C-alpha cells in the first residue's frame, strides 16, 4: 500500500505470528514492472530471490 | 556431473531424493600413461554447492566457475 | 406463459478478460447480455436460472476475441394469441384498456370489450362499466383477458386481448 | 398458424416446460436473495422487477410444497404441460369455466371427473 | 486416444505467435515475466518457449474429427 514502489514480505515467524517488512522499489518502466533494485533498512537487494 | 546424463530436478525432488553435504568426487576414469595404458586415480575435487559453510582451507580454490547470474549468489 | 428453456448465446470476450477469473467473468457476461432482452422467437428472457456447460472458447482470426458458445436455461415469458392470462389494468382511456401480463405491456381495445361496456370519463379514476354498474373495471383491478394478436418490437412484445369469451373479465 | 386455443405452437417452443407462477416466483426471489447475500454492485432489470410482483400478485401457490403437489397430482392425468400450467395460473372453478378458458378441455374429460380435479386445486390454494 | 503428430508444425508455431502476441498487445494477462521488452511479438515468444502460453490447438482431421492439444502438451521445433 505505500506506492507503486513498494511491494512487503510478509513471512510467518511463528504459527498465528507474521512479520511485515517494507520492500522498497526503484528504476520501474511501468507501474506492473519491477524495481530494477529492491531496499530494506537502506540495504539493497538485487531481486526477490535474494530476498527469500 | 557423474553419468554425463541430464536429468529434469522436477521428479528428483518428485521422488523424495535425499541431499549430499558437498559435491566433491571421488570418481573412476581410466587414464593413458605416456606409455598409453589407462588406468583410473582420483584425488579432492570440490565443486561449489553451499559456499558458505566452507571451511578456511578451501574458499580459493576455484579454476572453473558454474554460474547462475545474479551476482548475489557470491556474497560473502 | 412462463417457460423453462435450455438457449445457447455466443459471447465476444476482450483478451484483457482472459486470465485466473475468465471462466466466472463469462458467465458474469452472459447475465448482462440476454436477461431482460426480448426476441420474436423466444418471448422476453425473464431470468437465466443455471449455465448448462461453457464450450470451448474460439480465437477468432485476425481479432483479439474469443468467442464462448454458452448453453443456459432461462425463464422466459412467451405469449400466444390464444393465451387466456391475467393482466393488471394499469391506465384506462376513452379507447380501450391498457393493461399489464408481467412484462408484456398490452392492450384491449373498446372494440374487443361486451357490448354493455361504457366509459365513464369522470370517475375516480375514468373506468369502464355496465349499464347496470355490475362489473367496473378500473386501474389496479385483475382482468382475465384472451390474447387475440401480438406484435415484435425491438426488445419488446405488445399483445392485443379481447374479452369477447365466456368466462373472460374481472378477477 | 399458432393458437393456443387447439394446442399449437411452434417446433422451438413445444420442447420447453412451463412453470406455474408460484413456481417462477419461487425461482425469481432465489434469485433475488442471491442477488443482495453475494453483493457486488450489480443491478436488476425493470422487467424482472415487473415479473416478480406481477407473479406475486397471481401466486395461487405459496408453501414450496404446495406447488411441488398440485403439480404432482395435475401430472398423474393426462394434461399436455400447457394446461398443467394455465389451470394452476387460472385455478377455474367450475369445470363448464375450465373448459371455457382451455377449450382443449371439451372430451378431454368428463365434467365430474373434471370437476374433481378443479376442486382439489382449489383446496390447495393459500 | 490421439493420432496426430505429436510434433508443432511451423504453421502452429507461426499462428500460436501471432494470436497470442495480439493477445498480449491487447493486454491479456502474460503468463511470464517481462525482463522489461515491450514488442508483444518477443514477450509471445518467451512464451512459448518457456510453454505457458494459454493455447489448446484444436486439429480437424479429413473425416470431421478433431483433437484438441495443449500447446505444453506437444513438442516446439525450433
Amino acid at each position: 500500500s505505500k506506492g507503486e514502489n513498494h511491494l512487503t514480505v510478509t513471512w510467518k515467524v511463528s504459527d498465528g505470528i507474521y512479520q511485515h517488512v517494507d520492500v522498497r522499489e526503484e528504476g520501474k518502466e511501468n507501474a506492473f514492472s519491477l524495481g530494477a533494485t529492491l531496499w530494506i533498512n537502506s540495504e539493497e537487494f538485487e531481486d526477490l530471490d535474494e530476498i527469500v | 556431473l557423474q553419468d554425463l546424463k541430464f536429468v529434469p530436478s522436477d521428479e528428483k525432488k518428485k521422488q523424495g531424493c535425499q541431499r549430499e553435504n558437498e559435491t566433491l568426487i571421488q570418481r573412476r576414469k581410466d587414464q593413458m600413461q605416456p606409455g598409453g595404458t589407462a588406468i583410473s586415480v582420483t584425488v579432492p575435487y570440490r565443486v561449489v554447492d553451499q559456499p558458505l559453510k566452507l571451511m578456511p582451507q578451501d574458499w580459493d580454490r576455484v579454476v572453473a566457475v558454474f554460474v547462475q547470474g545474479p551476482a548475489w549468489q557470491f556474497k560473502g | 406463459m412462463f417457460y423453462h428453456i435450455s438457449l445457447e448465446h455466443e459471447i465476444l470476450l476482450h483478451p484483457r478478460y482472459f486470465g485466473p477469473n475468465l471462466l466466472n467473468t463469462v458467465k458474469q457476461k452472459l447475465f448482462t447480455e440476454v436477461e431482460g432482452t426480448c426476441t420474436g422467437k423466444y418471448g422476453f428472457v425473464i431470468a437465466v436460472t443455471t449455465i448448462d456447460n461453457i464450450g470451448a472458447g474460439v480465437i477468432q482470426p485476425g481479432r483479439g476475441f474469443v468467442l464462448y458458445p454458452v448453453k443456459y436455461k432461462a425463464i422466459v415469458f412467451r405469449p400466444f394469441k390464444g393465451e387466456v392470462v391475467d393482466a393488471v389494468v394499469t391506465q384506462v382511456n376513452k379507447v380501450g384498456l391498457f393493461t399489464e401480463i408481467g412484462p408484456m405491456s398490452c392492450f384491449i381495445s373498446r372494440h374487443s370489450i361486451p357490448s354493455e361496456m361504457e366509459f365513464d370519463p369522470n370517475s375516480n379514476p375514468p373506468c369502464y362499466k355496465t349499464m347496470d354498474e355490475d362489473i367496473v373495471i378500473q386501474q389496479d383491478d385483475e382482468i382475465r383477458l384472451k390474447i387475440v394478436g401480438t406484435r415484435v418490437d425491438k426488445n419488446d412484445i405488445f399483445a392485443i386481448g379481447s374479452l369477447m369469451d365466456d368466462y373472460l373479465g374481472l378477477v | 398458424e399458432e393458437d393456443a386455443s387447439q394446442l399449437i405452437f411452434p417446433k422451438e417452443f413445444e420442447t420447453a416446460e412451463t412453470l406455474l407462477n408460484s413456481e417462477v416466483h419461487m425461482l425469481l426471489e432465489h434469485r433475488k436473495q442471491q442477488n443482495e447475500s453475494a453483493e457486488d454492485e450489480q443491478e436488476l432489470s425493470e422487467v424482472f422487477m415487473k415479473t416478480l410482483n406481477y407473479t406475486a400478485r397471481f401466486s395461487r401457490f405459496k408453501n414450496r410444497e404446495t406447488i411441488a403437489s398440485v403439480r404432482s397430482l395435475l401430472l398423474q392425468k393426462k394434461l399436455h404441460k400447457f394446461e398443467l400450467a394455465c389451470l394452476a395460473n387460472l385455478c377455474p372453478e367450475t369445470a363448464e369455466e375450465s373448459k371455457a378458458l382451455i377449450p382443449s378441455l371439451e372430451g378431454r374429460f368428463e365434467d365430474e371427473e373434471l370437476q374433481q380435479i378443479l376442486d382439489d386445486i382449489q383446496t390447495k390454494r393459500s | 486416444k490421439r493420432i496426430t503428430t505429436p510434433y508443432m508444425t511451423k504453421y502452429e508455431r507461426a499462428r500460436v505467435l501471432g494470436t497470442r502476441a495480439l493477445q498480449i498487445a491487447m493486454c491479456a494477462p502474460v503468463m511470464v515475466e517481462l525482463e522489461g521488452e515491450t514488442d508483444p511479438l518477443l514477450i509471445a515468444m518467451k512464451e512459448l518457449k518457456a510453454r505457458k502460453i494459454p493455447i489448446i490447438i484444436r486439429r480437424y482431421l479429413p473425416d470431421g474429427s478433431y483433437e484438441d492439444w495443449g500447446v505444453d502438451e506437444l513438442i516446439i521445433s525450433d
